[PDB]
C-alpha cells in the first residue's frame, strides 16, 4: 500500500485548492469517483468521468514510492487510465 | 530551488485543507510566515511554534531533483525552519501558474520545469 495524496482545485480561483490523503491508491481513486457521483446528484460511462475530470482546473495524485521514500507525481491521464481499468 | 507543495488544514474541519505551491523550500516556508502575520507588529517565539502547532495540519513534498520526486515533511521539521527564518525578529524571554497535472506530465517525460 502506498500513501496517497490527491490534490485538486475546481475553478480557476486559487481558493479553490483542495487536497485529500488515503492509506491506499485504491482509497483515493475511490474518494475521486464519490465526488463524481456527489456531482451527479444514475450510472454513467467512462467518458463521463474522463469530461469531469477535464474540467477540473488542476487535479494529480502525489503517491509514496517505497523504492525512494519519496512521492511520484502522477497526472491527470494516469489517473483516468486508472479509472477506466476500475470500470472496463 | 526545489519546487515546493504545501499541505495546509487551517481548522479540523476537512473542508479548511488547502494548498499551493512555490518554486522553492524559502518561498513556501515564507508563505506560513506571512500566514502566521496575517493571523495576528511584535510577537514571540512561542506564537510562532504553537500557531504552527494549532494548525490541524501542515506538511510539504520537496522536490529531489537527484530522483525527480518528493520528499515529505511534516511539522516538527517545518516548526525549525520557520523558527530560523523567523528568529531574528522575534521577542523572547530573557533580554501564469503552472498545474501540479502539467509540472507532473512534463516530469513523466523526463523534464524538469525550472524557474
Amino acid at each position: 500500500s502506498s500513501h496517497t495524496v490527491l490534490l485538486i482545485q475546481t475553478s480557476p480561483r486559487l481558493d479553490s485548492r483542495t487536497w485529500g490523503d488515503y492509506e491506499s491508491v485504491t482509497d483515493a481513486l475511490d474518494a475521486l469517483c464519490k465526488m463524481f457521483e456527489d456531482f451527479l446528484s444514475v450510472t454513467y460511462d467512462v467518458s463521463q468521468v474522463y469530461e469531469f475530470l477535464d474540467k477540473l482546473s488542476d487535479v494529480s495524485m502525489m503517491i509514496f514510492n517505497r523504492e525512494t521514500g519519496q512521492y511520484i507525481g502522477r497526472t491527470r491521464a494516469w489517473i483516468k487510465q486508472q479509472v477506466y481499468e476500475m470500470m472496463r | 530551488s526545489s519546487h515546493t507543495v504545501l499541505l495546509i488544514q487551517t481548522s479540523p474541519r476537512l473542508d479548511s485543507r488547502t494548498w499551493g505551491d512555490y518554486e522553492s523550500v524559502t518561498d513556501a516556508l515564507d508563505a506560513l510566515c506571512k500566514m502566521f502575520e496575517d493571523f495576528l507588529v511584535t510577537y514571540d517565539v512561542s506564537q510562532v511554534y504553537e500557531f504552527l502547532d494549532k494548525l490541524s495540519d501542515v506538511s510539504m513534498m520537496i522536490f529531489n531533483r537527484e530522483t525527480g520526486q518528493y520528499i515529505g515533511r511534516t511539522r516538527a521539521w517545518i516548526k525549525q525552519q520557520v523558527y530560523e527564518m523567523m528568529r531574528g525578529r522575534c521577542q523572547h524571554p530573557g533580554s501564469k501558474r503552472i498545474t501540479l497535472n502539467e509540472r507532473f506530465g512534463v516530469l513523466e517525460k523526463g523534464y524538469t520545469i525550472q524557474a
